[PDB]
C-alpha cells in the first residue's frame, strides 16, 4: 500500500529527464474509473494512482 | 550552605505567595457599607519586595580587591581577619610608631615572619599562648 | 462630511445626518466627537447641542434600515465625547442634552454586544452622565417603553436601556441624591435587584418596601407585588457583605406586614434568628385583616417548617402561648388546631404509609457488625416517618444485637418512627425510657427530641426527661438529654431551656463520637435575637475548647460551636463581642477560619474569597490541619445564592475534590466527606446524570466513608435517581471485602439512599427556603467531618430529618380546598424575570401526587396561567401546605 | 430569547477554556497503577525477560 | 528520537490535507477585475461568503443562519467560479475543489462519510 | 439583564479561583506526593522498559497469563506480571507491554474505537427545551418514550414486563425531530452516536448491515445510550449502482434491523430513535411496536399551532414583536414545517441584497407573496399546467 501512486511520479520525473519524448496513455480506462469503493486496499491504491497522474500532468 | 534545610523552607514560603495571588483577582466587596462587624477585610490579599543594588567597591578593577582605600590595624593571630596572597601589596600602608613590629626590611611577599623593630616595650605584644600541649 | 467647519463655525449645515442612516455614519460616528475633543472652549459643545434635532427622527429611521455592519465600531468612539470631552461633573448643561438622541445609540452597543462584560463596560460610563443629567433621564426611560419604532430590535433595547442609571459604578456626588426607584419598579423588574445591592444599605430598601406597600392596592392587587419582592432578594446576595445583607432582610418583613403575604417573612427571620419577629408578626397579622384569610393561614403554615429557639425544626413554645389568645379567637375547632400546626401533611402521609405499607428496615441479618448498620438505616429511611414501628415493640431484633454506642444510636430510630406524626408512639417510647439499661435509656433521649418535630404537640415529652437528667451527674444520660433539647426547639434559644443547660458535667476531651452533641446545643443557646447579653453562656464552650487538645476529633468539635455564636442578625454579631474578649485563647486562632466561614456564609460576597484556599494550610504545624481542610470544599455556598449560581458550582466542585485530595491525605479523608453532603444541602445543577457519574469517580479516591456521604446527594426524589445509584454501588460492593468495617460502610451506602416506592420527595431543604441559613445541616456536617470509622457517629447521623412534599393541595380564596393540582415542570429558564421558581405551563407535565423531583426539574408552575391562578405561596413541592388566590378554581388531570 | 441566550453562551465558553488547563496538568501525577501486591511479581518478571519460553506467540 | 521511541521536539511542521486538495486538482486565482464591470454580480457573491466568515455577528443581527446551502447555478464561462476565489483567498478560507469527484475523498474514499 | 449580571460576573471569578489553585499543588503543595512518587515513577519506568509496545487487553486469564495482541502486526501470548493485577486490567483497553519480553506491565490507557469517533456528535439542542414548542404535546411523548425509562425506573418496575426500545418520529420536517433526539439524550447523558442512513448504502456492498450491527454492539457496551438513525428514506432512493440499489440492499438493511432491536441478539435499554421523512420506504415490520413501541406522529401543523412553530425560528434569529402571525396562518396551512422556515429564510435573503441586517415584519411581508406561489412553482408547473 502507498507503492500505486509513487510509481506515477516516477514515470514523469524520467519522462522530463529523458527529453525529447511523448509519454502516451492509450487507455486511462483504469488508471481513472468512476467507482472507488476503498475499503479494500487494492482499490485504495487506484484511486491514489487517478490523483499522482492528474496533479503531476498540470506541471508537465 | 546544605542543601538539605532549604528544601524544607522553600516549600512552606512559596505556597503561600502563590495562595495570596488567587485572592487578589477576586473581587466582590467593591460595594459594601459595613460597620456592623463580623468581615472588616479589604478581601485581597498580595506581597512584593524592593532591595538596593548597592554594595561599596566590590573589586578594584574587573580583577579581585587587592588594595582598597581605608586603613586598618590587624592583630596577629587572626586567620578569620587573615592575610592573603591579595594582601603583600598592602603591607607597609604608612605604618605608625604605635607598631611596634613594623617593618625594617623590604616585604616577604607571600607569607613568612617579617621582621620586628627595635623593641623599647612589650605593650603590644601578647604573651606565650600555645595549643600544643593540651591536644593531648 | 465629517470635515471642520460644519461644526466648528456658527456657519454651517446639518449635512452629515441625510449620510449616516443607510449611507455611512459621520454623525455619532466621530463629527461629535472630533468637534467636543478639539479645543476646551464651550463654544464649539454649544454647536453639538444644535445639531440634536435632527438627530432624534435620524435615530428611529436608521433602526427600521437596520445595518448593524454601521454600528457596533462608530458607536464605541461615543464615549469619548459624552463624559470624557465635556469632563460632566463641572458642566451640567451641556451633558444633559447630547443624552436625548445619544443614550439610545450608546445602549446599541450594550444590547448587540448582549454579554456581561460589556454590559459592565458601558455601564460606568453611563452612571455619572445619567446622573448629572436627572429629570431628563424620565423622559428618555419613557420613550423606549411605549416603543420607539415596531421592530424586532426595540424589544431588546428596553430592558437595556432602564439599567444604565441603576448601574451605580464609580458614581460621583452633585446630584446623586435622587430616589430613581419608583419608574424603574413598575414597568421593568431586572434592573432593580442591581440598585439594593449595588447600594449595600438601608435607605436603598426602604425606597422599595414604601413603594411595595402602595402597589399592594394600587398597581395590580397584592399577589403580584409580593411576586416582584420575591426575586429581588434571591438575586441581591452578592456584592453585599453578609452584616449589610442581614438588614436588607428587616425592611422586607415591613411589607409582608402589611400585605396578607407572609410566608417570605418567615423565611427571613430563620437567617436573624429571632423569636421577636414571630410574636410581633401574629399580632400584626390579626390586625391587618379581622378575617382569618390567607394572612392567618400562610402565617400559619410558614412558622411550621423551621425557625429560632434552639438548633433545629420549631418550636412548641410560641404556639403554646400565643393560642392563649387565638384559643380565644377561635376561628375554628378543627382548622385552627390542625393548620398551626404540621398535622395535615402528616396525617395524610400516616393512612397512605399504612396502605402502601413501608417496613422502613435494613438488613434481615443478625448477630453481628453488619448490622449495627442496618440498626442506624432503620432510622435514617424513617427519617420521614415509618412503620416499622410494629417490629420495635418487641425489640430482640436491634436493641440487644447491638452493644456500646451501636445500643444508643439503634434506640434514637424508635422514636423516628414516629417523628412528624401526632402520637409520639405509646409502647415505644413510652416504656423504652422505662426499659432498664443505659444504653437504651441514653439512646432512647436521643430519640425524645426527634420526635416533637415541627409540631406543636411535644407527643413524648421532649423537655421533660431531658430537664429531669441534666441535673443528673451521669455522663451517658447528660449527652442524650442535651441532643434532644437543641433538636427539638429551633435555631438559637429560649429562656427556660438556657437557664437549665448552665451547669457543665459533661465531657471535654473525650474519644466517642457522642460526646461532640454538646457543642452544638451550647454554641446556639449562646447567641440570642439581639444577644440574651447573659455573660454566662459563652463561658461554657470556652471551658471544654480549652481543655481539648489531645483528641483531634473533639478539638474540631468546638470551634464549630464557636462559629454558631456568631450566626444571626448583624447588631446581635457586635453585642456578643464583648463576652468574647475578655478570655482569650491560642485555639481561637485555628478556630477563626471555619467560624468566618460560617458566619459569612448568607451572602457569597464575603464567603468565596475566604474559602478554596490555603491560607492556614501549609500543614508543617497541627494547628493549621484543624479546620482549613473543610472550608476548602465549599459546603455551605450553593444554598444561600442564587439559582443561576448553583448551576456553575456542579462543575467547580468534581474538579475540587481531586485538588484537595492530592494536596493533603488528611485533608482528603476530611474534605471528601463533606462533599457528598454538600451536593444534598446546596443542590446544584443536574441529578439525572451526576450521582452515577460520582459513584465511578469515587473508586479512585480512598475511603470506603466517601461512598457513604455521596448516598445523600443521591436521595432526591427518592425512587427516581436512587435506584440506579444503589445499583451501581451494590457492584462494586459485592465485588471485594475482606474486613467488617468496609462492609459496614458499604451497608450503610446502600440503605441510607433509600425511600422508595410511593413515597415522596426527601432530602435536605425546606421547599421554601432557597436564602435560608445553615442550621438544619449541623447533625449531619458534625458527621461529615468527624471520623465515620467508629459505630459511634451513628448517633448524629440518624437526624437529617427535613421533608418537601408531593402534595399540590393548595387552598383557595376561601374554598380552602383538599383536591391536589396539576403543574408543570421544566428545568431550565428563558427569563431572569422569573427567579422565584415558576416556570412556564406548557413544557412537561406532571401530576397531583405523583413524584417531586429536584435539580434539572426543580422548578415548578402550576399550569393554570389560563385559567388566571396564582400561588401566593410557591410552588415547588414544599414542605409547607399549598395557597392559591384562585380565580378559576381546580384544573382536572391532562395527557401529554 | 436572543439577547439572553448571548450572555450565557459567553459565561459557559471562558469557564470551558480554564478547564482544559487544570484537566491536563493534574493527571494521575506520577503514580504506578499496581500499588502494593504487584511488588514481587516483578521480580519474577525479571528471570522471565533472561528466559527464551518467554514470551510465546500465538498461531494456529 | 528512535532510541527509545521518546519525544524529541514538537515538530514545527504539520500538513494540512485542505491545502492539499486544493492544489491536486488546480484552481488558478481570480479577482473581480475579470469580470469588472457587471458590478452587481461581484457584489452579490462578497455579500454571502465575506460577511458570516469574518464576522458571524451580522448574520446574527439579520437573523437568518449563516450560509449552509448557498447555491451558485447557470452555465460556466461567465466566470463563476472566479469569483469565489477572489472571495476565499481574501477571507483566508480554504477553497476546496470537487468536480463531480469522490477521486478527492481520500479519508475512506466514497460519499456520504465524504460528510463527516 | 442587570439582575442576572452580577451572578455571571461571579461565576467566572470563582472559575479563575478554581485554576490558578491548581498551579500552587502540582508546583509547590506536597505531603503524600513528595519527592517519594517521583522516585517510584523512574523507577517503575526503567524496570517497565520504554518503549512499551502497546497491545489490547482481549481477556485476563487467572493463573499469571493473559491473551494480548499486540497492535505492531503479530499477536503475543504474555503473562500478566509486573505492576498490574488480574483485576486492575480491563477488557477493550490498551496496555503496556516490556519491550524487551512481552509480559503485560498494565493499562493506564483505554482504547476508543474508529467507528466511534466519526458517528458520534455531541448532545445538546439548539432550540432549548419548552421553546420547540408547537406540537407541544408529541414533545412530551419522547421524554416518555426513549428518557423515561432509564432516567426512572419506579414507573417500569411496578408496570412489570419489557420496557420500551424506540419511537420513530415521523412526518413533515420542521417539526423538529432531530432537535428531540437530542434533548433526551442531553438529559439522560447517555451516548449519542449518530448516523445518516445514506451512510447505510454507499459503493461497497454489505457495508449496511456491517455499520448497523456495529453501531448497536458499540451502543451496548458503551450504554445506557441513544442511537439515532437520521432520515432513513436513502435505502431506495439511492444507488450508486445496480447491486447498491435494488432488493438485496433494501433487504439486508431491513433484516438486520429486524434480529438486532428486538430478536434473538435483543438489545439492552439501549433505544433505537429513527428519523424518517417518509414511510412509505420503510416496511410494516419496522413500523411493528415492540422494537418500536409508541410511535411519534407529526401532522401538519394547525391554524393555531402554526403561530407557535413560527415563533420557534424566530427565537433563532432576532425576536419579533411587530410580525402579524394572522396573515401567515391566512396565506398558507396545512403546509410543513419546512413551509415557515422557508417564509424566515426568504425574509433574511431580501434584507441581506440592501444590506440591511435585520428581519423585520416588512421583509416577511415582502417575501411572504413570493414563498407562497414558490411553494406550488416547486413541484413541477410545466409550460402551463
Amino acid at each position: 500500500l502507498g507503492e500505486g501512486p509513487r510509481m506515477v511520479r516516477d514515470v514523469f520525473r524520467l519522462a522530463k529527464e529523458n527529453a525529447p519524448a511523448i509519454i502516451f496513455i492509450d487507455e486511462i480506462d483504469a488508471i481513472a474509473t468512476k467507482r472507488f469503493d476503498a475499503q479494500t486496499g487494492a482499490d485504495r491504491e487506484v484511486q491514489r494512482i487517478l490523483l499522482e497522474l492528474l496533479n503531476q500532468m498540470d506541471g508537465f | 550552605e546544605v542543601p538539605k534545610e532549604k528544601e524544607k523552607e522553600k516549600v512552606s514560603t512559596a505556597v503561600l505567595s502563590i495562595t495570596a495571588k488567587a485572592k487578589k483577582k477576586e473581587k466582590e466587596k467593591e460595594k459594601k457599607e459595613e460597620e456592623k462587624m463580623e468581615v472588616d477585610e479589604a478581601e485581597k490579599k498580595e506581597e512584593k519586595e524592593k532591595k538596593k543594588e548597592p554594595e561599596p567597591n566590590f573589586q578594584l578593577l574587573d580583577n579581585p580587591a587587592r588594595v582598597m582605600p581605608a586603613q586598618l590595624k590587624v592583630l596577629s593571630m587572626t586567620e578569620t581577619c587573615r592575610y592573603q596572597p591579595f594582601k603583600p601589596l598592602s603591607i607597609g600602608g604608612i605604618i605608625i610608631l604605635k607598631d611596634t613590629s613594623e617593618d625594617i626590611e623590604e616585604l616577604v611577599e607571600p607569607v613568612a615572619a617579617h621582621g620586628p623593630k627595635i623593641e623599647e616595650e612589650e605593650q603590644e605584644p601578647e604573651p606565650p599562648e600555645p595549643f600544643e600541649y593540651i591536644d593531648d | 462630511m465629517e470635515e471642520g467647519g460644519r461644526d466648528k463655525t456658527p456657519v454651517q449645515s446639518q449635512q452629515p445626518s441625510a449620510t449616516a442612516p443607510s449611507g455611512a455614519d459621520e454623525k455619532s460616528s466621530g463629527k461629535e466627537r472630533r468637534d467636543a475633543g478639539e479645543k476646551d472652549k464651550e463654544q464649539e459643545l454649544s454647536e453639538e447641542d444644535k445639531q440634536l434635532q435632527d438627530e432624534l427622527e435620524m435615530l428611529v429611521e436608521r433602526l427600521g434600515e437596520k445595518d448593524t455592519s454601521l454600528y457596533r465600531p462608530a458607536l464605541e468612539e461615543l464615549r469619548r465625547q459624552i463624559r470624557s470631552s465635556t469632563t460632566s461633573m463641572t458642566s451640567v448643561p451641556k451633558p444633559l442634552k447630547f443624552l436625548r438622541p445619544h443614550y439610545g445609540k450608546l445602549k446599541e452597543i450594550y444590547e448587540n454586544m448582549a454579554p456581561g462584560e460589556n454590559k459592565c463596560f458601558a455601564a460606568d460610563i453611563i452612571s455619572v452622565l445619567a446622573m448629572t443629567m436627572s429629570g431628563e433621564r424620565e423622559c428618555l426611560k419613557y420613550r423606549l417603553v411605549g416603543s420607539q419604532e415596531e421592530l424586532a430590535s426595540w424589544g431588546h433595547e428596553y430592558v437595556r436601556h432602564l439599567a444604565g442609571e441603576v448601574a451605580k459604578e464609580w458614581q460621583e456626588l452633585d446630584d446623586a441624591e435622587k430616589a430613581q426607584r419608583e419608574p424603574l419598579l413598575t414597568l421593568v423588574k431586572e434592573i432593580v435587584p442591581y440598585n439594593m445591592a449595588h447600594n449595600a444599605e438601608h435607605e436603598a430598601c426602604d425606597l422599595l418596601m414604601e413603594i411595595e406597600q402602595v402597589d399592594m392596592l394600587e398597581k395590580d392587587i397584592d399577589e403580584n407585588a409580593y411576586s416582584k419582592v420575591c426575586l429581588y432578594l434571591t438575586s441581591c446576595v452578592n456584592y453585599v457583605p453578609e452584616p449589610e445583607n442581614s438588614a436588607l432582610l428587616r425592611c422586607a418583613l415591613g411589607v409582608f406586614r402589611k400585605f396578607s403575604r407572609f410566608p417570605e417573612a418567615l423565611r427571613l427571620a430563620l437567617m436573624l434568628n429571632d423569636m421577636e419577629l414571630v410574636e410581633d408578626i401574629f399580632t400584626s397579622c390579626k390586625d391587618v385583616v379581622v378575617q382569618k384569610q390567607m394572612a392567618f393561614m400562610l402565617g400559619r403554615h410558614g412558622v411550621f417548617l423551621e425557625l429560632s429557639e434552639d438548633v433545629e425544626e420549631y418550636e412548641d413554645l410560641t404556639e403554646i402561648m400565643s393560642n392563649v389568645q387565638l384559643n380565644s379567637n377561635f376561628l375554628a375547632l378543627a382548622r385552627e388546631l390542625d393548620i398551626m400546626e404540621p398535622k395535615v401533611p402528616d396525617d395524610i402521609y400516616k393512612t397512605h404509609l399504612e396502605n402502601n405499607r413501608f417496613g422502613g428496615s435494613g438488613s434481615q441479618v443478625d448477630s453481628a457488625r453488619m448490622n449495627l448498620a442496618s440498626s442506624f438505616v432503620n432510622g435514617f429511611v424513617n427519617a420521614a416517618f415509618g412503620q416499622d414501628k410494629l417490629l420495635t415493640d418487641d425489640g430482640n431484633k436491634w436493641l440487644y444485637k447491638n452493644k456500646d454506642h451501636g445500643m444508643l444510636s439503634a434506640a434514637a430510630s424508635l422514636g423516628m418512627i414516629l417523628l412528624w406524626d401526632v402520637d409520639g408512639g405509646l409502647t415505644q417510647i413510652d416504656k423504652y425510657l422505662y426499659s432498664s439499661e443505659d444504653y437504651i435509656k441514653s439512646g432512647a433521649l436521643l430519640a425524645c427530641g426527634i420526635v416533637n418535630s415541627g409540631v406543636r404537640n411535644e407527643c413524648d415529652p421532649a423537655l421533660a426527661l431531658l430537664s429531669d437528667y441534666v441535673l443528673h451527674n451521669s455522663n451517658t444520660m447528660r449527652l442524650g438529654s442535651i441532643f434532644g433539647l437543641g433538636l427539638a426547639y429551633a435555631g438559637s434559644n429560649r429562656e427556660d431551656v438556657l437557664t437549665l443547660l448552665l451547669p457543665v458535667m459533661g465531657d471535654s476531651k473525650s474519644s466517642m463520637e457522642v460526646a461532640g452533641v454538646t457543642a452544638l446545643a451550647c454554641g446556639m443557646i449562646a447567641v440570642g435575637s439581639c444577644n440574651g447579653d447573659v455573660t454566662s453562656t459563652i463561658l461554657q464552650t470556652i471551658m471544654e475548647k480549652s481543655e481539648t487538645e489531645l483528641k483531634d476529633t473533639y478539638a474540631r468539635w468546638l470551634p464549630l460551636g464557636l462559629g454558631l455564636n456568631h450566626l444571626g442578625k448583624g447588631e446581635a454579631i457586635e453585642a456578643i463581642l464583648a463576652a468574647l474578649e475578655v478570655v482569650s485563647e491560642p485555639f481561637r486562632s485555628f478556630a477563626n477560619t471555619l467560624v468566618d466561614v460560617c458566619a459569612y456564609a448568607g451572602s457569597g460576597n464575603v464567603l468565596k474569597v475566604q474559602q478554596l484556599l490555603h491560607i492556614c494550610s501549609e500543614h508543617f504545624d497541627s494547628k493549621e490541619k484543624e479546620e482549613d481542610k473543610d472550608k476548602k470544599e465549599k459546603k455551605d455556598k450553593d444554598k444561600k445564592e442564587a439559582p443561576a449560581d448553583m448551576g456553575a458550582h456542579q462543575g467547580v466542585a468534581v474538579l475540587g475534590i481531586a485538588l484537595i485530595a492530592m494536596g493533603e491525605e488528611i485533608g482528603a479523608e476530611m474534605a471528601l466527606r463533606t462533599f457528598g453532603h454538600l451536593l444534598r444541602y446546596g443542590e446544584p445543577t443536574l441529578r439525572r446524570a451526576v450521582p452515577l457519574a460520582l459513584a465511578l469517580i469515587s473508586v479512585s479516591n480512598p475511603r470506603l466513608n466517601i461512598l457513604d456521604t455521596l448516598s445523600k446527594f443521591s436521595h432526591d426524589a427518592d425512587p427516581e435517581v436512587s435506584y440506579n445509584s444503589i445499583f451501581a454501588m451494590g457492584m462494586v460492593g459485592s465485588g471485594t471485602n475482606n474486613a467488617r468495617l468496609a462492609a459496614m460502610l458499604r451497608q450503610l451506602a446502600q440503605y441510607h439512599a433509600k425511600d422508595p416506592n410511593n413515597l415522596f420527595m426527601v432530602r435536605l431543604a425546606q421547599g421554601l427556603t432557597h436564602l435560608g441559613k445553615g442550621t438544619l445541616t449541623l447533625c449531619p456536617y458534625h458527621s461529615d467531618r468527624q471520623l465515620m470509622s467508629q459505630v459511634a457517629v451513628a448517633g448524629l447521623l440518624t437526624v437529617l430529618v427535613s421533608f418537601l412534599d408531593v402534595r399540590n393541595i393548595i387552598l383557595g380564596k376561601s374554598h380552602y380546598v383538599l383536591y391536589g393540582l396539576v403543574a408543570a415542570m421544566q428545568p431550565r429558564m428563558l427569563v431572569t424575570f422569573d427567579e422565584e421558581l415558576r416556570p412556564l405551563p406548557v413544557s412537561v407535565r406532571v401530576g397531583q401526587a405523583v413524584d417531586v423531583v429536584g435539580q434539572a426539574g426543580k422548578p415548578k408552575t402550576i399550569t393554570g396561567f389560563q385559567t388566571h391562578t396564582t400561588p401566593v405561596l410557591l410552588a415547588h413541592g414544599e414542605r409547607a401546605e399549598l395557597a392559591t388566590e384562585e380565580f378559576l378554581p381546580v384544573t382536572p388531570i391532562l395527557e401529554g | 430569547q436572543s439577547t439572553y441566550s448571548r450572555q450565557i453562551k459567553q459565561v459557559e465558553d471562558d469557564i470551558q477554556q480554564l478547564l482544559k488547563k487544570i484537566n491536563e496538568l493534574t493527571g494521575i501525577k506520577e503514580s504506578d497503577t499496581g500499588l502494593a501486591p504487584p511488588a514481587l511479581w516483578d521480580l519474577a518478571a525479571d528471570k522471565q525477560t533472561l528466559q527464551s519460553e518467554q514470551p510465546l506467540q500465538v498461531a494456529r | 528520537r528512535n532510541d527509545s521511541y521518546t519525544l524529541h521536539k514538537i515538530l514545527p511542521n504539520k500538513v494540512d490535507p485542505l491545502v492539499s486538495l486544493m492544489m491536486v486538482e488546480k484552481v488558478p486565482d481570480s479577482t473581480y477585475e475579470m469580470i469588472g464591470g457587471l458590478d452587481k454580480q461581484i457584489k452579490e457573491i462578497k455579500e454571502v461568503i465575506e460577511l458570516p466568515v469574518k464576522h458571524p455577528e451580522l448574520f446574527e443581527a439579520l437573523g437568518i443562519a449563516q450560509p449552509k446551502g448557498v447555491l451558485l447555478y447557470g452555465p460556466p464561462g461567465t466566470g463563476k467560479t472566479l469569483l469565489a476565489r477572489a472571495v476565499a483567498h481574501h477571507t483566508d478560507c480554504t477553497f476546496i475543489r470537487v468536480s463531480g469527484s469522490e477521486l478527492v475523498q481520500k479519508f475512506i474514499g466514497e460519499g456520504a462519510r465524504m460528510v463527516r | 439583564t442587570q439582575c442576572r449580571l452580577k451572578l455571571l460576573k461571579l461565576e467566572r471569578i470563582k472559575d479563575y479561583l478554581l485554576m490558578e489553585e491548581e498551579f500552587i499543588r502540582n508546583q509547590e503543595q506536597m505531603k503524600p506526593l513528595e519527592e517519594k512518587q517521583e522516585e517510584e515513577r523512574s523507577k517503575v519506568d526503567d524496570l517497565r522498559g520504554t518503549p512499551m509496545s502497546v497491545g489490547t487487553l482481549e481477556e485476563i486469564i487467572d493463573d499469571n497469563h493473559a491473551i494480548v495482541s499486540t497492535s505492531v502486526g503479530s499477536e503475543h501470548y504474555v503473562s500478566i506480571l509486573s505492576f498490574v493485577d488480574k483485576d486492575l486490567l480491563e477488557p477493550g483497553c490498551s496496555v503496556l507491554l516490556n519491550h524487551k519480553v512481552h509480559a503485560v506491565i498494565g493499562v493506564l490507557m483505554d482504547d476508543t474505537d474508529p467507528l466511534v469517533t466519526v458517528m458520534k456528535v455531541e448532545k445538546a439542542p439548539q432550540e432549548t427545551y419548552a421553546d420547540i414548542g408547537g406540537l407541544d404535546n408529541q414533545i412530551q411523548e419522547i421524554k416518555e418514550s426513549v428518557e423515561l425509562p432509564l432516567t426512572h425506573p419506579e414507573y417500569y418496575e411496578e408496570m412489570g414486563i419489557k420496557p420500551p426500545k424506540g419511537v420513530i418520529l415521523y412526518g413533515p420536517p420542521g417539526t423538529g425531530k432531530t432537535l428531540l433526539a437530542k434533548a433526551v439524550a442531553n438529559q439522560t447523558s447517555a451516548t449519542f452516536l449518530r448516523v445518516v442512513g445514506s451512510e447505510l448504502i454507499q459503493k461497497y456492498l454489505g457495508d449496511g448491515p456491517k455499520l448497523v450491527r456495529e453501531l448497536f454492539r458499540v451502543a451496548e457496551e458503551h450504554a445506557p445510550s441513544i442511537v439515532f438513525i437520521d432520515e432513513i428514506d436513502a435505502i431506495g432512493t439511492k444507488r450508486y449502482d445496480s447491486n447498491s440499489g435494488g432488493e438485496r440492499e433494501i433487504q439486508r438493511t431491513m433484516l438486520e434491523l429486524l434480529n438486532q432491536l428486538d430478536g434473538f441478539d435483543s438489545r439492552g435499554d439501549v433505544k433505537v430513535i429513527m428519523a424518517t421523512n417518509r414511510i412509505e420506504t420503510l416496511d410494516p415490520a419496522l413500523i411493528r411496536p415492540g422494537r418500536i413501541d409508541r410511535k411519534i406522529e407529526f401532522p401538519l401543523p394547525d391554524e393555531k399551532t402554526k403561530k407557535r412553530i413560527f415563533q420557534i425560528h424566530t427565537s433563532r434569529m432576532t425576536l419579533a414583536d411587530d410580525v402579524t402571525l394572522d396573515d401567515l396562518i391566512m396565506a398558507k396551512d396545512d403546509l410543513s414545517g419546512a413551509d415557515i422556515k422557508a417564509i424566515c429564510t426568504e425574509a433574511g435573503l431580501m434584507a441581506l441584497r440592501e444590506r440591511r441586517m435585520k428581519v423585520t415584519n416588512e421583509d416577511f411581508k415582502k417575501s411572504k407573496e413570493n414563498v407562497l406561489y414558490k411553494k406550488q412553482e416547486g413541484t413541477p408547473e410545466g409550460l402551463y399546467l
